[PDB]
C-alpha cells in the first residue's frame, strides 16, 4: 500500500496542493502540533489542521468533559461526559484523518511546566487555548527561550481573541495577491531592447510591443518617462489609440490601452525590501546565519553589482492576445534574463558560503529559483513576547489608547478579556456565569477594569454597554465564533509550519456581534 | 436598511 | 434519560435567556426562543459540499433540529480533505445523505432530512416551507437561480410587501484563502440580482486564442478538451468526456502536450490537465470553516432576532495576515430580479444579443416570447432553428417576457 499511498494523497489532497504544493503539504506532514485544551475552540481548530493532513498532534487536557462541553463541540459526546476531554477528543478527531497521528497527555499545562517543561520542545507549534493569564506567562516564556512558535486563542463570548509569538519568521514565498508585473519597461535590459527593436500580424502583437513602441517615441521627444497617471499617462492613451487608422485592431492596442496605467509602472526596489537589505542580519553574517538571510545578502550583493540597482528579473509576464510566436518569443526573452540573473544571484550565494566555510551547497538549486522569483515579495515578521505586550514600561500604550479614539475599535474587547482575566483572578470565577450574578458583576467587573486600567496608566474610556455585555457573555464559548476563530487560528498554523503566505502579526480580535475585526501590534 | 426585519417564531402557514 | 442532558445549550441560552445593550431591537429575553430552534424553525442549506458540512455542524450545535440538505453529488476523494462528514469508505454515496446520516449521529437528537435533488428539481411549495435558506454553493448559476426563487416567493399587497413572505437567504462562497458572506432579505436588501459585479462568472477562454493563438499550457488543455474530443471521439460515439475518468485525462494530457509541442508552450503537465478540464477551484478546510461560521452566526440572528444582522456583504482574505470587510451593498432601483417594476428595454437578435451580452443582465440563453407566442427559444432544436427566425411582428408598448437558466422567474420586460 505504499505507493497506493502515495497517489491516495495525491487526489485526497488535491484542492489544497493547488495552494502550497508538495513542498507544503511535505512541510506540513513532518510537523507535530501541540494543542492545549480541547474545548470547542481547540477542536475546531485542530480540525482545520488534521483534515488537511497535519504529521501528527497531542492534546493536552487536565480536565474532564462537561455537559456543555459536549453540547458545544463536534469532537465530544454526552458519552464523554465525565471522562478525560484530552482523550475523548483524539478518539474523534482522529477518526478524521488516518494518515495523521493522533495523542495526548492527560495532564494540565500548568502540571507539566513544573515537572517537564521541556516537554513542549518536541512540537514544531504550540496552540494554546482557554488559557487563563497567569499560565499564559508562563507557557510565553518558556516557549519564547525555546524558539517554539506558540499560537494563543480564546473565545469569550462572541469574541475571538488570537495572539502569535514567533521571534523571527522569515518567508520568501509569501504569495502576492495582485503585484505589480515585473515589465522593464522603463530599465529595459538589452535583449529586450533588442526584442523591441525588431519590431516596426499588427492586430496579433502583444501590447507590451506596442506600449513600448510609443514609450521609445514619447520618451524622444518631452523625455518624460511618465508618472502622470491621466496626466502623462491619458494623452499616453490616446497617442496609442492614434496609431490603429483603419485597423479593426482596438482589440490588440485597446489592450496596450488598458495596461497603460499598470506597466508604465516603475521598476524599483519595494521598501519592504529595503528594509530586509538594511537590516543587522543582513549585514553582519556569521556561522549561525539562517539560509534566508544568506540568501537576502546575495540579492543584496546583485542589486549592487549584476543589478545595476534593482532587483533579478522575475521572469514572468502576463497573458497577451498575440501569435503563439510572437508570444513565445516574448516571453523567453524574460525566462533567459531571468535565468541570467538568478545565476548571477547563485554565484553570490556561493561567496558567502565559503566565506563562512558553512557548506558547498547548503541551499538547493530549487531554493535559488524560489528566491529570485520572489525578491520583490520577501517578508519578514518578528513578533513581540507575551512579557513585552505585559510589562509596565514595555506595553504599547501608545496603539491603545489612539485606538481607544473612537470608542467601538475593537481594541476595547482586548481590554474587557484583560479585565475578565483580572475578575477571575481576584474571584476565582468568570463573571456573569450565573443568570443570577450578572447584575452583580457588572460592577465588579467595571473595578477590575478600571484597575487593570490605572495600572498601566491607560487614559481611556471603556463604555458600561461593554462591560455588561462581557458579563452577559457568561463566559460562554459559542460553537460558531470557536468555528471562525478556528479557521484563522488554524490557517496561521498552517503557515508558520509552511513558511509560506503571511502570518499576521500580533493580535487579531473578532467580533461576531459586528461581524468586524482587526489587527493589532501589541 | 429602510425598514427593520424580524422573523415570526411560530411555524408557516 | 432526557433528551437534553444537564448544561447542554448552556452556550446558546445566555444569547437568549438575557437582556443585553447591543440587542436587537424587536429582541426580547425568552425561555422559549430555544424552543423554536429546537422544535419549529426549518431551515434549508443548499449544498452538501465545503461550506455544507460546516453549516449543518453550526447550525445544529446553535440549536437548530429542523435542517434540510440538497445536493446533486457523490462523494469524491478530493472531497476528503475538508468534507469532514464524509469518510473514505463513502466514496460513491450521496453526500447530502452521507451528510445527515454523519449529522444526525453525531448531534443526539439533530433532524438533518437530506435530498438527493439539485435545487432546480424544486418549486415554490417546497421552498416556502423554509423560515431561512442558507446557500453554500459554488455556482453563480445556482446562486442566481435560488435567488430568484425567493424572490418569487415574495407577496406585496398594493405594493405593500408582506413580511411573512420574506425568506432570509444567507449566501457563503470561498476560493482558497479568500471568501465572501453576506444577507440578502429578499425585496428589503440587495439582491444576488442587484450586484452581479460581485458575481464575476468564471474564466472562459476566448475562441480565437484557444483555437489559434495558445500561449499558455492551459489554452493546449483546453483546446483539446473543448474541440478535439468533440471531433475525434477518443473512447467511442457518444462517448463523452468525463473529467474523472483517469483513461480520459491521461488522453486529454497526451494531445495537449502534442499541441503545446508545435507552438513551443511549456508547462502542460497532469495536474494541470486535471484542473483545466474540472475547472477546478483550490480549497482548504480553514477557509471554509471561516466563511461557514459567520453564515452560521448570521442565520441564528436572523432566527432569534439576537442582534442585527450583517448589514449585508462580508469578504475574508487570509493571505497576508487576515482581516474581514463588510460593506452595505445596494439594492438597485432597475433590478430585473427584485424590483417591481418591468423592465424598459428601447430598441430579433437585437434583444436576445441585448439579454445575453449587457452585464446588467448577463442572462445565459434566454428564451423571449411576445405577449402571447413564443418568439425564440433555446431548451427545441427546431426551437432554435425554425423559431430562430433573430432575422429582424412587434410594436411599442407591447410586454415580452423572458426567460432563463438563471432564475425560477419569467422576467417581464418593456
Ligand atoms: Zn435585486
Amino acid at each position: 500500500m505504499a505507493q497506493l499511498g502515495k497517489l491516495l494523497k495525491e487526489q485526497k489532497y488535491d484542492r489544497q496542493l493547488r495552494l502550497w504544493g508538495d513542498h507544503g503539504q511535505e512541510a506540513l506532514e513532518s510537523a507535530h502540533v501541540c494543542l492545549i485544551n480541547a474545548t470547542a475552540t481547540g477542536t475546531e481548530i485542530l480540525k482545520n489542521l488534521v483534515l488537511p493532513g497535519i504529521g501528527s498532534f497531542t492534546i493536552i487536557d487536565g480536565n474532564q468533559v462537561s455537559g456543555e462541553d459536549a453540547g458545544n463541540n463536534f469532537f465530544l459526546q454526552r458519552s464523554s461526559i465525565g471522562k478525560n476531554r484530552a482523550e475523548a477528543a483524539m478518539e474523534f478527531l482522529q477518526e478524521l484523518n488516518s494518515d495523521v497521528s493522533g495523542s495526548f497527555v492527560e495532564e494540565s499545562p500548568e502540571n507539566l511546566l513544573d515537572n517537564d517543561p521541556s516537554f513542549f520542545c518536541r512540537f514544531t507549534v504550540v496552540v494554546a487555548t482557554q488559557l487563563p493569564e497567569s499560565t499564559s506567562l508562563r507557557l510565553a516564556d518558556v516557549l519564547w527561550n525555546s524558539q517554539i512558535p506558540l499560537l494563543i486563542c480564546r473565545t469569550y463570548g462572541l469574541v475571538g481573541y488570537m495572539r502569535i509569538i514567533i521571534k523571527e519568521h522569515p518567508v520568501i514565498e509569501s504569495h502576492p495577491d495582485n503585484a505589480l508585473e515585473d515589465l522593464r519597461l522603463d530599465k529595459p535590459f538589452p535583449e529586450l531592447r533588442e526584442h523591441f527593436q525588431s519590431y516596426d500580424d499588427h492586430s496579433h502583437t502583444p501590447w507590451i510591443v506596442i506600449i513600448a513602441k510609443y514609450l521609445a517615441q514619447w520618451y524622444s521627444e518631452t523625455n518624460g518617462r511618465i508618472p502622470k497617471t491621466y496626466k502623462e499617462k491619458e494623452d499616453f492613451r490616446d497617442l496609442i489609440r492614434q496609431g490603429i487608422l483603419k485597423p479593426e485592431d482596438e482589440e490588440n492596442f485597446e489592450e496596450a490601452i488598458k495596461n497603460v496605467n499598470t506597466a508604465l509602472n516603475t521598476t524599483q526596489i519595494p521598501s519592504s525590501i529595503e528594509d530586509i537589505f538594511n537590516d543587522d542580519r543582513c549585514i553582519n553574517i556569521t556561522k549561525q546565519t539562517p539560509s534566508f538571510w544568506i540568501l537576502a545578502r546575495a540579492l543584496k550583493e546583485f542589486v549592487a553589482k549584476e543589478g545595476q540597482g534593482n532587483l533579478p528579473v522575475r521572469g514572468t509576464i502576463p497573458d497577451m492576445i498575440a501569435d503563439s510566436g510572437k508570444y513565445i518569443k516574448l516571453q523567453n526573452v524574460y525566462r533567459e534574463k531571468a535565468k541570467k540573473d538568478a545565476a548571477a544571484v547563485g554565484n553570490h550565494v556561493a561567496k558567502l558560503l565559503q566565506s563562512i566555510g558553512q557548506a558547498p551547497e547548503s541551499i538547493s538549486e530549487k531554493e535559488l529559483k524560489l528566491l529570485c522569483s520572489n525578491s520583490a515579495f520577501l517578508r519578514v515578521v518578528r513578533c513581540r513576547s507575551l512579557a513585552e505586550e505585559y510589562g509596565l514600561d514595555t506595553i504599547n500604550k501608545d496603539e491603545i489608547i489612539s485606538s481607544m479614539d473612537n470608542p467601538d475599535n475593537e481594541i476595547v474587547l482586548y481590554l474587557m478579556l484583560r479585565a475578565v482575566d483580572r475578575f477571575h483572578k481576584q474571584q476565582g470565577r468568570y463573571p456573569g456565569v450565573s443568570n443570577y450574578q450578572v447584575e452583580e458583576d457588572i460592577g465588579k467587573l467595571k473595578s477590575c477594569l478600571t484597575g487593570f486600567l490605572q495600572e498601566y496608566g491607560l487614559s481611556v474610556m471603556v463604555k458600561d454597554d461593554y462591560v455588561h455585555e462581557f458579563c452577559r457573555y457568561g463566559a460562554a464559548e459559542p460553537h460558531t465564533i470557536a468555528a471562525f476563530l478556528g479557521g484563522a487560528a488554524a490557517q496561521e498554523v498552517i503557515k508558520i509550519i509552511t513558511k509560506q503566505f503571511v502570518i499576521f502579526n500580533n493580535t487579531y480580535i473578532y467580533s461576531g456581534m459586528s461581524q468586524t475585526s482587526a489587527t493589532f501590534q501589541l | 436598511m429602510i425598514k427593520l426585519f424580524s422573523l415570526k417564531q411560530q411555524k408557516k402557514e | 434519560m432526557k433528551l437534553d442532558w444537564e448544561g447542554r445549550w448552556n452556550h446558546v441560552k445566555k444569547f437568549l435567556e438575557r437582556s443585553g445593550p447591543f440587542t436587537h431591537p424587536d429582541f426580547e429575553p425568552s425561555t422559549e426562543s430555544l424552543q423554536f430552534l429546537l422544535d419549529t424553525c426549518k431551515v434549508l442549506v443548499i449544498g452538501a459540499g465545503g461550506l455544507g458540512c460546516e453549516l449543518l455542524k453550526n447550525l445544529a450545535l446553535s440549536g437548530f433540529r429542523q435542517i434540510h440538505v440538497i445536493d446533486m453529488d457523490t462523494i469524491d476523494v478530493s472531497n476528503l480533505n475538508r468534507q469532514f462528514l464524509f469518510r473514505p469508505k463513502d466514496i460513491g454515496r450521496p453526500k447530502a445523505e452521507v451528510a445527515a446520516e454523519f449529522l444526525n449521529d453525531r448531534v443526539p437528537n439533530c433532524n438533518v432530512v437530506p435530498h438527493f435533488n439539485k435545487i432546480q428539481d424544486f418549486n415554490d411549495t417546497f421552498y416556502r416551507q423554509f423560515h431561512i435558506i442558507v446557500c453554500g454553493l459554488d455556482s453563480i448559476i445556482a446562486r442566481r437561480w435560488i435567488n430568484g426563487m425567493l424572490i418569487s416567493l415574495l407577496n406585496y399587497e398594493d405594493g405593500v410587501l408582506d413580511p411573512s413572505s420574506i425568506v432570509p437567504l444567507i449566501d457563503g462562497g470561498t476560493e482558497g484563502f479568500k471568501g465572501n458572506a453576506r444577507v440578502i432579505l429578499p425585496g428589503m436588501t440587495a439582491c444576488i440580482e442587484c450586484t452581479l459585479e460581485l458575481y464575476p462568472p468564471q474564466v472562459n477562454f476566448p475562441m480565437c486564442t484557444i483555437a489559434s493563438m495558445p500561449r499558455l499550457p492551459e489554452h493546449c488543455i483546453e483546446y483539446v478538451r473543448m474541440l478535439q474530443w468533440p471531433k475525434e471521439q477518443p473512447f467511442g460515439e457518444g462517448v463523452p468526456l468525463d473529467g474523472d475518468d483517469p483513461e480520459h485525462i491521461q488522453w486529454i494530457f497526451q494531445k495537449s502536450l502534442e499541441r503545446a509541442s508545435q507552438y513551443n508552450i511549456r508547462g502542460v503537465t497532469y495536474r494541470l490537465t486535471q484542473g483545466v478540464v474540472k475547472r477546478i477551484i483550490p480549497a482548504v478546510a480553514s477557509t471554509n470553516a471561516v466563511i461557514a461560521a459567520v453564515c452560521a452566526t448570521e442565520v441564528f440572528k436572523i432566527a432569534t432576532s439576537a442582534y442585527i444582522p450583517l448589514n449585508n456583504y462580508l469578504v475574508f482574505n487570509d493571505v497576508d495576515g487576515l482581516y474581514t470587510y463588510t460593506f452595505e451593498a445596494e439594492r438597485k432601483e432597475n433590478c430585473p430580479a427584485c424590483s417591481q417594476l418591468p423592465q424598459n428595454i428601447q430598441f430579433l437578435q437585437e434583444v436576445l444579443d441585448y439579454l445575453t451580452n449587457s452585464a446588467s443582465l448577463q442572462m445565459k440563453s434566454p428564451a423571449i416570447t411576445a405577449t402571447n407566442r413564443t418568439l425564440y427559444l433555446q431548451s427545441v432544436t427546431s426551437i432554435e432553428e425554425r423559431t430562430r427566425p433573430l432575422s429582424k411582428g412587434l410594436v411599442d408598448g407591447q410586454e415580452l417576457a423572458v426567460a432563463d437558466v438563471t432564475t425560477p422567474q419569467t422576467v417581464l420586460f418593456k
